[PDB]
């Protein structure tokens, strides 16, 4: 009995270039009380946490939000890479209470058009917050699902504590036949991990496709204060960035310059992808009988790691979760952080 | 009729007072599932009971290790275990 | 609290520079200097190059000079510097004793307290000699503050309670009751009780064998460096050793046995100087061992209690019975009124509840605070923090016990032209420095902070 | 830098009328009168202002609490 | 308002030894240590008993000095025990220095020690809920030639910046040696709001330490005094080595190159790009 | 008041009154009566005793009780023996009662099943968010002059007549009509209560009001929003139609005894099918301070919090001196009305 990653995520390809559009749902089903405040108020906040983390782990992507009220699919934020605008729309959604029922087919019709401006390199994905037990299809919903699979638009849905075949078929059909995106939620923590697992890339089997060699730029900082200006918003910007090509001022952000249309990234977009592409092997709990390490931690100083000859305390476990290749022991609290935010293994690096 | 395979699931609610006495007439596979704790429930509680059913059963709980006790994966656990059953 | 930093600024300049001569004392007073001054003190301590105030005005960012104004005013009030008007500017130079004192202490120096501590076999561990000091302090708490039993071994503690106003009871008869000085001292969480009573010990014994600077240097000496072996016996002057021996007998110092031994590391002086965890016949349970009672239903639910702790609570709540875990008491308008008749205004109990007796109010406030700092711009609905209903109950009751509201400040004049009164008033609203203003009478009753900064621009 | 220190006695006009009579009983210790709501008094005898106020409410009302 | 200053002073035979060769041999890293020691003493002095830590990095190993990791199983006298543990551990840490320490001259454990500091800070801040400490770490790097920009540890170093923003633990970088602006470190400070100070190695660091490394820990009320510009033109193309402003990112390979690659299967990944995809690139 | 919508039969359920005569000892079904009709000094004629005799020959199996506590229990045991009843049902209201004699009505009838959990019905939407208040109207000379001169109960209306109390009510008049709430005033007096709401110029409940007019006043009250203030007198209990309550104002604070207060507190504070405001059930106790009603009001202050309802104190209205109808605001005018109230 041990609950960790099985062997290792084989580092070959993961989806960093993406445009995931989550489709929320504000329906009278969400007026039914399942969560602590209600279905509607709670899910928004965990999507609010999802948005920042989604930008945190996939900063070269864009985000869009879709709501479903009164049997109609309604977008509140276009597919874009703006974290603050997405939250601002969700606040008004949070300010209001749900009514009606969700409309699956309209959202699927919305999803196809919405990700059409999404670039080829960005991996297509639409996230469905489907919680109710019925849809509203003004046509053949099997036709649009056939369009998304043919046009290579993978769909992962985040269902509530209910199981529907159409959503399961939708997940199976779009994701290259793979049926592994139908995890559902039953708790406050349970629904967040579905969002958190959507924050990370979702590889199952990458096919051989025509890969695109695309051109993107790196901006440069500014320092003027009294000459405060920017060519992106045309406001009193007391600090911003500049494209090396167009010389058109932009605020301090990864905002794409509106003059020559080349992608702008500072340091995070390349770096946040690098730790995603090649994950290390999980530091599994080294056996206490097979520890052969000193009574402390290695990455940090956690002297606690052995009860030693204390009945049901001794023969228990040990704070000695060691990395595989680096062969360095580490406490479970420490070794978890070793694979939580930054891999940065000490024994692996200290060589 | 509501269940098709092993994967199939769903609540089968029955609403009558005398169903308390007819626990004997229920089939043993169904009757075993009807413990003494499911007698004379409240339907709103049964709504909660199916609310919990909808919360628990709908989860994609596929441990794949507890399957083999009653799923007997392909041509492996049948030859391995049923030879012990020929006693 | 008697605000010793405002009392130490009243003592003349010669005795202030008397204290700065010890690098241990310079470090100890450095920890209590305001943080903006702390930056200024260390800055001028390192390079002793005279610089006009204009350049120092360039160093810092925008508004926030209120710390700067109070710091330099404090610096002059306690005369840690000497303002020298050379070129019409402020050539602020640190006091020669204070400037030189921090040189050693910051660079591993020989401060008389810092290096006077003797490293030896510290038989007095963290729990060594502190439990007796806490009990001796506990005894002086029952005698001075007023408790069921006054078992304090400090006879000078009781005497200082009467004449020095440490105990609000019959000083002549030897009793320690709760009075205006006692309520103010006990209202302070830690510093107010320690600072107010300690002043009586210094003020009373301050001329004959007292050694004002000598007793202070020894008190700063104990916090200057850990006494260890030969600490209390050694790191104590004629006034210090008598004070330390008096502290050893009176609970002021955690000395060893026989009234003459090494300084055991008691936590009482650490509590006064570092102002850190106040948790200490050999059982020392903390921190949440103590606790109090507060409720929206106007009923106290106590489950953890301490002997002296309930004595303070019962002074402002009706005491009926003590159980294994529960103490009977019902907080209402009547309950606070018990101490309100005695003249103790219901001001320091509000801070008392959220600072002490809260270890049993942890979960009750755990639904109060709700992390209303980052989400404060997001959500504006408080979850009852700080408690307004009990505040409404107390303020209504305290107002009844007074029926008159008195405000403190200083009246001003010379508002000849209407423009000057309005311009300061509007900015006063931004800072909340004006209690009330009127253009018709051109007079208001507030402190000097509004007056001082306007003249600062006028003068500079 | 001008400063004129003292104690301010302020309340609603009805209570203010009662208070001014109270201080008038001890040779009008009130230093100055700014207006109908604010009274500048020397902080020496303010405790006497409230103590005489305490007597008159107890002497007259006697707290019948009927 | 205590802060946790986790000292990470790297002693890399590749980087540390070359300091004697450049300029003149007028002293060792002892001032680099001792100015950091007293700055640790001064840091220990300003706040009310603010915990600290000292970590060093060989070229092929790491070890703590002040925290005094498990091996067995005057003035306030606390600055002594900080130094007493320091001088005792730094001796046995220096004692574990030989050819094996210098063996991995291509490798660098300074990234590991910086990783060690983040883990040590993370564990300390996790457990120390009482009296929360606004921790920050300071790394003094031996500015020396023959390794101006290494490429294999590029991934771990840029990831460390995230935690500094994530855990609110600013990384302070001081370059100690010749005028080689470490671009990864030149940008780590600005990205994590720390301090870059390519100070002269021999200069008594406390004057810089007390000025430019005293604002970040807990107060931050005043203008910091950084090094020169923080231009946002990132690393060079891996295939060629030329600094690029408008880069050419290949694919999920994520390597950003110049126009040098033939438009398919760059020498960083085995992915045959579409021929028409190269044609669009060649169309400009 | 309610039983018409109920499917029970009014013609068969002969309303026994002993003064108006209906059909008795002849009903084939259920009947509705009172304890006073059963056996008390309120035996207006021998008709009541004829019902009692028939209740023995007829084997009556169930008896529904409505507020037994007003009638002493001694008659309860006397009637039971002769009636030879099978089972009963005492639908009382008060936890503490005078009917705790040797024969407990609980064991006389049977074990209790459910308790009057008022915190459940005053928080679930009918009367949810009970904001009980006690208005301490600012004092003046004449109230202090009236307190010292006379301490008899004749003063009970000499502190009720406070013009600031009416103005404190007038804040609740303007605030709640602006909020679309319901305002209920409770005043056992008649003449001074009538003098109250003429000034604001609105229809209002008053002492010995014509019944058709008062329900017409109620017609504009809970159906219309322009008229929302109703001044219930002692004619309200017991008993009349207890109205839907959103803001209840009590002026009389003696109202002996405390057991009546628990019934009256539960009675007038009734279901309100409205949830726009966060506090959909206000309660206000307009009590003159430094007057006799200190003790009586402070009994209510402990009473509401002991009943479980949430409590507050409203002493500072939002702009008290700027509210309309500033009649009798000055201290001189208040004294003049106090002498007029001496007539009552
Ligand atoms: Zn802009
Ligand atoms: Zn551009
Ligand atoms: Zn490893
Ligand atoms: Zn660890
Ligand atoms: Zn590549």
């Amino acid at each position: 009995k041990k609950r960790t990653a099985k062997k290792n995520i084989t580092p070959y390809q993961r989806g960093i270039i993406r445009s995931l559009i989550l489709t929320l749902d504000c329906s009278e089903a969400m007026l039914e009380k399942d969560l602590r405040p209600n279905r509607h108020a709670m899910i928004i906040q965990y999507a609010i946490d999802f948005v920042h983390e989604f930008f945190d782990q996939n900063p070269i992507s864009q985000m869009g939000i879709i709501i479903m009220r009164n049997g109609l699919a309604q977008l509140v934020s276009q597919v874009s890479g703006n974290p603050q605008d997405h939250i601002d729309a969700l606040k008004s959604i949070r300010k209001q209470e749900p009514k009606g029922n969700p409309s699956l087919q309209n959202a699927l019709e919305m999803a196809r058009g919405l990700l059409l401006p999404v670039p080829a390199h960005c991996t297509r994905e639409v996230l469905i917050v489907f919680g109710s037990l019925s849809t509203t299809d003004p046509g053949d919903i099997h036709q649009t699902i056939d369009s998304l699979v043919s046009e290579k638009i993978r769909v992962k849905v985040l269902g509530l504590s209910a199981q529907v075949a159409i959503c399961k078929e939708l997940c199976k059909a779009t994701n290259y036949g793979d049926e592994s995106f139908y995890k559902i939620l039953l708790d406050e923590t349970h629904l967040k991990e579905l969002f958190n697992e959507a924050v990370t890339p979702l590889p199952v089997n990458k096919i051989n496709k025509g890969f695109t060699l695309v051109k993107m730029g790196f901006p440069t900082r500014i320092f003027e204060d009294t000459p405060t200006f920017c060519s992106c918003h045309s406001k009193l910007v007391y600090g911003g960035y500049f494209c090396p090509n167009c010389h058109s001022k932009v605020c301090s952000l990864p905002t794409v310059c509106p003059c020559c249309d080349l992608m702008l990234i500072l340091s995070t977009h390349l770096a946040r992808s690098y730790h995603h592409l090649m994950p290390l092997k999980t530091f599994a709990e080294v056996p206490t009988t097979e520890k052969f390490r000193s009574e402390d931690c290695f990455s940090c100083q956690s002297r606690f790691p052995x009860x030693x000859x204390x009945x049901x305390x001794x023969x228990x476990x040990x704070s000695r979760y060691r990395c595989e290749d680096c062969k360095q022991e580490f406490c479970v609290d420490c070794d978890v952080f070793i694979h939580e935010i930054l891999h940065n293994c000490p024994g692996c690096e200290s060589k | 009729r509501v269940l098709r395979g092993k994967d199939d699931y769903g609540v089968m609610v029955l609403a009558d007072r005398r169903f308390s006495r007819k626990r004997s007439q229920l089939p043993k596979w169904i009757a075993q599932g009807l413990s003494d704790a499911d007698l004379n429930l409240s339907t709103d509680m049964a709504i909660s009971n199916t609310k919990q059913f909808l919360r628990t059963m709908a989860q994609p709980t596929d441990p794949k290790d507890q399957e083999g006790v009653s799923v007997w994966s392909y041509e492996d656990l049948i030859k391995h275990q049923n030879s012990r059953k020929d006693q | 609290k008697h605000s010793v930093t405002q009392y130490l600024e009243e003592i003349p300049q010669q005795v202030q520079n008397r204290l700065y001569t010890s690098p241990a004392t310079c470090l100890a007073i450095y920890r209590i200097l305001p943080p903006l001054a702390k930056f200024f003190i260390m800055a001028m301590v390192f390079n002793e190059n005279e610089v006009p105030l204009l350049d120092l005005d360039k160093w810092v960012n925008s508004n926030g000079k209120l710390q700067f104004q109070n710091a330099i005013k404090s610096m002059k009030s306690l005369h840690l510097l000497i303002p020298n008007k050379s070129s019409g500017t402020l050539m602020i130079n640190l006091n020669p004793t204070f400037k030189i004192s921090l040189r050693n202490a910051l660079t591993g120096g020989e401060v008389q307290n810092s290096f006077g501590v003797v490293v030896e076999e510290n038989v007095v561990s963290l729990d060594l000699l502190d439990e007796y000091s806490a009990n001796k302090w506990e005894t002086i708490l029952h005698f001075m503050v007023g408790t069921p039993l006054a078992k304090i071994p400090s006879e000078k503690v009781l005497n200082l309670l009467k004449h020095s106003k440490l105990m609000e009871e019959v000083n002549s008869t030897g009793e320690f009751k709760i009075t205006n000085e006692g309520f103010q001292f006990l209202l302070q969480e830690i510093n107010s009780q320690l600072w107010t009573l300690l002043l009586q010990y210094l003020k009373m014994i301050e001329t004959s064998k007292m050694d004002l600077v000598d007793v202070l240097h020894f008190i700063f000496m104990l916090g200057a460096l850990e006494v260890g072996k030969a600490y209390k016996i050694d790191a104590l002057s004629e006034t210090q050793r008598i004070m330390l021996q008096d502290m050893r007998d009176y609970g002021l110092v955690f000395q060893k046995h026989s009234n003459d031994s090494i300084f055991y590391p008691t936590k009482l002086a650490l509590m006064l100087t570092s102002d850190t965890k106040t948790i200490r016949g050999l059982k020392n349970q903390d921190i949440p061992d103590g606790s109090l009672i507060v409720e929206t239903n106007f009923k106290i639910y106590s489950y953890s209690n301490s002997p002296l702790q309930i004595a303070v609570l019962s002074l402002f709540v009706h005491l009926k019975a003590r159980f294994v875990n529960m103490v009977l008491g019902q907080i209402t308008r009547e309950s606070i009124r018990r101490a309100l008749t005695n003249g103790i205004t219901a001001d320091q109990i509000i801070a008392y509840l959220e600072t002490h007796a809260h270890p049993q109010m942890r979960r009750l406030a755990e639904e109060k605070l709700e992390k209303k700092l980052e989400l404060d711009p997001n959500c504006k609905e408080p979850l009852q923090v700080l408690p307004p209903t009990v505040v409404d109950q107390i303020r209504l009751w305290q107002l009844e016990l007074d029926r008159v509201i008195t405000y403190e400040g200083s009246l001003y004049s010379d508002f000849e032209t209407s423009q000057e009164y309005n311009l300061l008033s509007k900015y006063a609203q931004d800072i909340g420095v004006l209690l009330w203003k009127d253009d018709k009478k051109k007079k208001f009753f507030i402190s000097k902070e509004g007056n001082s900064q306007v003249l600062d621009f006028a003068k500079r | 830098a001008r400063a004129r220190k003292g104690a301010l006695v302020q309340c609603d006009p009805s209570i203010k009328a009662l208070i001014l009579q109270i201080d008038a009983k001890m040779s009008d210790i009130v230093l100055e009168e700014l207006d109908d709501t604010h009274l500048l008094v020397n902080p020496s005898k303010v405790e006497f202002v409230k103590h005489e106020l305490n007597r008159l409410l107890s002497k007259n009302i006697y707290n019948p609490m009927d | 308002s205590p802060s946790l200053l986790t000292v990470i002073i790297e002693i890399a035979p590749k980087l540390w030894t070359t300091f004697d060769e450049e300029g003149n041999e007028k002293g060792s890293i002892i001032k680099v240590l001792e100015a950091l020691i007293v700055f640790l003493n001064a840091h220990l002095a300003f706040n009310s008993a603010n915990k600290v830590a000292v970590i060093a990095a060989y070229s092929q190993g790491i070890k703590y000095l002040y925290p005094e990791s498990t091996s067995a199983l005057x003035x306030y006298r606390r600055f002594r025990n900080v130094d007493e543990t320091l001088v005792e551990e730094i001796y046995k840490l220096f004692e574990l220095e030989k050819k094996q320490i210098e063996q991995n001259s291509q490798r660098s454990t300074l990234a590991g020690a910086m990783s060690a500091g983040l883990t040590y800070v993370n564990r300390i801040s996790k457990e120390s809920v009482t009296t929360s400490l606004k921790s920050r770490l300071l790394v003094l790097t031996c500015g020396s030639g023959s390794s101006k920009d290494e490429i294999f540890q590029y991934i771990p170093i840029m990831n460390c910046i995230f935690s500094a923003t994530k855990m609110k633990c600013p990384i302070d970088v001081v370059k100690i040696g010749g005028s080689k602006e470490s671009t990864f470190l030149q940008q780590t400070t600005d990205a994590t709001n720390g301090v870059y100070l390519h100070v002269e190695s021999t200069e008594g660091l406390i004057q810089y330490l007390a000025t430019a490394m005293f604002i970040d820990p807990s107060l931050r009320p005043i203008i910091v005094k950084p090094n020169h510009g923080s231009v946002d033109f990132r690393t060079s193309c891996y295939l060629t080595g030329r600094v690029v402003a408008v880069g050419f990112i290949c694919s999920v390979c994520l390597c950003v190159l110049s126009i040098i690659p033939p438009g398919n299967k760059c020498p960083a990944c085995d992915s045959q790009f579409d021929e028409h995809v190269i044609a669009k690139l060649k169309r400009k | 008041q309610f039983l018409q919508w109920c499917t029970l039969q009014p013609e068969n359920c002969a309303v026994f009154t002993s003064d108006n005569k209906e059909m008795f000892q002849t009903e084939s079904g259920l009947v509705v009566s009172t304890y006073s009709m059963v056996a008390n000094t309120r035996n207006r004629s021998h008709d009541s005793q004829k019902v009692m005799d028939f209740l023995t020959g007829r084997e009556w199996g169930f008896i529904i009780l409505d507020e037994v506590h007003v009638v002493p229990a001694a008659m309860f045991r006397r009637v039971v023996s002769t009636i030879a009843a099978h089972a009963k049902l005492g639908l009382t209201a008060t936890l503490v009662r005078e009917d705790d004699k040797i024969g407990d009505l609980n064991f006389l009838i049977g074990p209790k099943l459910y308790e009057a959990n008022w915190m459940e019905l005053s928080q679930k939407g009918h009367i949810a968010n009970v904001q009980c208040a006690e208005v301490w109207c600012p004092m003046t000379a004449e109230f202090y002059q009236e307190y010292l001169r006379e301490t008899a109960r004749k003063r009970m209306l000499l502190y009720i007549m406070n013009p600031t109390k009416f103005q404190a009510c007038q804040f609740l008049i303007q605030y709640h009509e602006r909020r679309g709430d319901k305002i209920i005033v409770f005043s056992d007096n008649v003449y001074a209560l009538q003098e109250y709401a003429l000034k604001m110029g609105k229809p209002f409940i008053y002492g010995s009001t014509p019944q058709q007019e008062r329900m017409n006043i109620l017609q504009n009250f809970q159906y219309n929003d322009q008229i929302n203030t109703i001044f219930l007198s002692k004619v309200g209990d017991t008993s009349i139609d207890l109205p839907e309550a959103t803001c209840l104002i009590q002026i009389s604070s003696h109202y002996g005894s405390r057991r009546q207060e628990a019934q009256r507190l539960g009675r007038i504070l009734r279901a309100k099918r409205r949830n726009d405001e966060g506090f959909n059930a206000f309660f206000y106790s307009l009590v003159s301070k430094d007057t006799q009603e200190m003790y009586y009001s402070t009994k209510r202050q402990a009473f509401l919090v002991d009943q479980g309802y949430a409590f507050k104190v409203i002493t500072h209205l939002h702009g008290m001196e700027n509210i309309p109808n500033l009649a009798y605001a000055s201290p001189r005018e208040r004294r003049e009305l106090l002498q007029e109230v001496l007539l009552k």
